[PDB]
Parts: C-alpha cells; structure tokens; sequence
C-alpha cells in the first residue's frame, strides 16, 4: 500500500 | 466556478485542532483535522477523497476531504474526517464483512 | 437524502449556477423583494404575479461536494456568488407572521433544506437543526404572496436552471 | 482544488471517482484494497453509484479505466448530519479492483499514529479550480 508504481511529483518537493 | 477535467494535487500543512479552532470554533471536533490556509484549498467536487501524509516511505490516508469555506478560501483551512479516529470503525467493519 | 434535480433530471449545484423557484401553483408568479409595512429597503421574500420567472437563487453547503442533497442544510440567496446581501432568514413580521427576508448575515448551517414534495420541492426551515422543520407557504397580501412559515402548506417549486 | 496543480498521471492509483449511473462526478474516494473504497458519508452513496478507478483526464475515451459496482454501503453510524462529525463511509465492491499501475491502494494509519501539526501533506481530487 501507499507506493505509487508512477511516483508522485509534487512542485517545491 | 471551473471543473478540471484533469486530476489536480496540491501539498498543504496539517493544523493542531486547537489552531483550527480560532477559524471555525466550536465546529471543530476530535474526529476532524484541519489543513491548509496556505493559499491552497479543496473545493466542491473534491468531497470524499483523500488527504495522505507520507509515514515510513509510504502514503497513508490521515483526512477524508468533508467540509470549509463556501468561497474555498485559501486563507482558511479546509475540514477533513480524521481517520486516526474512525480506522478502529474501518477495521472492524472489514473483518465483519 | 435523495439528489435534488433540476427541471432537465440535471443534479442542482452546490453554489456554482443560479435557479428558478418556479411555483407549480400560483400560475406564472415569481420570486421578488417587497416592503412589509413601509421600510426604506424592500426586504420581504413574495411571489409577484407581475414577475416571471422571478429572481434566481443559489443554495449553498459548506460540504466540499458539488451537488445538493435533500439530506443537507442550505443557505438560500439572491444574486450572484460574490454578493452576500441577498441572504434568506426567518424573521418574525406583522402581519405575516414568520415571514422569510433577506439578511446581512450567514451562518456556516444554514437553516433550510430543500424536501421533495408533490411534482416538485418545498423549502423546509429547521429553527433548531435536530428538531422537526416547518415548511415554507404563503400569506397573501398587498397583490403578493409573502414566502412565510406555514406549516403543513407547503408552496410546491419545480427548481429551473439559469441559463 | 484552487491554486493546485495537475498531477503526474496514475501517481495517485487510489484515488477513484464516484459517479452517478448518468455518468456526473459527485465525490473522490480512495481504495484501500481491491474489494473496499473510502469516502464520506456526506456523500450520500447508493448501490446504484459506479466506483472509476485508473482515471486521470475524465474527457478523456482512451484511458484504461475501471467502472466497478457496489455491493453494500457502510454509513459509520456514528455520523452526526448536524455537526459533519465522523464523515466516513465504507464502499464495499461487488466487482473486485484489478490492481495495476494507475490502481492500487492507500495505506491505512494506526489509530496512535501522530501526523504533527505543520506536516506537509497532500490531498488530490477532480473538485472546483475557481469557486
């Protein structure tokens, strides 16, 4: 669970 | 008022209930958890789905979007259904079923 | 707890367009502001024979949900979004009794939800939430019919988009 | 969501979209395993309501998504209509998820985990850009 297979990417980390 | 076709995201901080409290007073309870004021909000359509915190390298679902501003001001927190206190409920409902 | 729907079957939104509160009596009245006895400003919610189809409303909860449930407690108003000076409330009123008028006030709950009745809906005021709630009538007088709380009287509504 | 941004495609494989049988978006929920979904029971979900997992442009007629229906709905009994308190729904599915890389599930917290005032988290969805 909670582990994206297509990580997200978020602006300013 | 604009409905995106396309999923949106948005990185917001968590309050202290207490904190919470000088927004929206005496609404504010131990199920709930407020987020935001950032200059970020959730909005109608966004009802029901997730607010996730990072925990030990995985997201974990900490709010379920519920209720704030009629303007979706992103100078007030918006309200969130705190799961810490409703996943005792989530368990028992799973195994039961 | 049903969706409340539009004449089109469409779901009513939360805030975001404007509607129609089309009387399936009262032939072609409309929604207006009127002076009970004589106050500088018209602040009385009526009905007008004169006026079709009448001034638009938006209903507003502070869920973070798109649509209006029946379930819902609401906020009703004139105007557009940005406005907040055409806000619906009870307020006790000679000779209409507990008449509905617009208020320079909102409260986070407002105090009506919209209930499916006949062909159409009724407007339902919840003085306190978790008690019983009076459904919305009329009071004829002056040529106009004073929107008030007439329990068991319901004026019927079928809720037309703006558009 | 106002002054978000648009997401990484699939980066968020929880998260569906309630929709009526008429095809209108009502509410998000997210999957916590291939067979329950969670939302709000402000929501006011029926058996008759579709689960749309895998989605991320709802324009879009080329994406792989799922369209799962529901068995049983579980309102926590605890919600207060007045107050908004204890906002939860369980959606359980009566055509399991196929999980995949746009669809997977969230994880749950303990009920003693802390998530300290001031953590940066993140909240997705397909709600207003502009009220």
């Amino acid at each position: 669970c909670g582990v994206p297979a297509i990580q997200p990417v978020l602006s300013g980390l | 008022a604009n409905t995106p076709d396309r999923l949106q995201q948005a990185s917001l901080p968590l309050l202290s209930n207490t904190n919470c409290k000088k927004y929206w007073g005496t609404k504010i309870k131990d199920a709930m958890i407020c987020a935001g004021a950032s200059g970020v909000s959730s909005c109608m359509g966004d009802s029901g789905g997730p607010l996730v915190c990072k925990k030990n390298g995985a997201w974990t679902l900490v709010g379920i979007v519920s209720w704030g501003s009629s303007t979706c001001s992103t100078s007030t927190p918006g309200v969130y259904a705190r799961v810490t206190a409703l996943v005792n409920w989530v368990q028992q409902t799973l195994a039961a079923n | 707890s049903s969706v409340v729907v539009d004449t089109n079957g469409q779901p009513v939104s939360n805030g975001a367009d404007a509607y129609y509160l089309v009387p399936v009596s009262h032939g072609h009245a409309g929604l207006a502001l009127a002076k009970i006895g004589n106050e500088a400003e018209p602040r009385a919610v009526v009905l007008d024979p004169h006026h079709r189809p009448g001034l638009p409303v938006r209903f507003e909860s502070p869920l973070f949900i798109n649509i209006i449930k029946e379930s819902y407690f609401l906020n009703i108003k004139f105007g557009p979004s940005s406005s907040d000076s055409g806000v619906w409330d009870v307020i006790q009123q000679d000779p209409i009794g507990l008449a509905v008028k617009v208020t320079d006030t909102k409260s986070l709950l407002g105090p009506f939800k919209v209930e499916k009745e006949g062909e159409g809906y009724k407007i339902v005021y919840y003085p306190e939430r978790g008690q019983t709630g009076l459904d919305i009538g009329l009071v004829h007088r002056n040529d106009k019919y004073y929107l008030a709380v007439k329990d068991g009287e319901p004026c019927v509504f079928k809720i037309r988009k703006a558009t | 969501i106002v002054n978000g941004e648009e997401a990484v495609p699939g980066s968020w494989p929880w998260q569906v979209s309630l929709q009526d049988k008429t095809g209108f978006h009502f509410c998000g929920g997210s999957l916590i395993n291939e067979n329950w979904v969670v939302t709000a029971a402000h929501c006011g979900v029926t058996t008759s309501d579709v689960v749309v997992a895998g989605e991320f442009d709802q324009g879009s007629s080329s994406e792989k998504i799922q369209k799962l229906k529901i068995a049983k709905v579980f309102k926590n009994s605890k919600y207060n209509s007045l107050t908004i308190n204890n906002d939860i729904t369980l959606l359980k599915l009566s055509t399991a998820a196929s999980f995949s890389q746009t669809v997977s599930a969230v994880c749950l917290p303990s009920a003693s985990d802390d998530f300290a005032a001031g953590t940066t988290c993140v909240t997705t969805g397909w709600g207003l850009t502009r009220y």
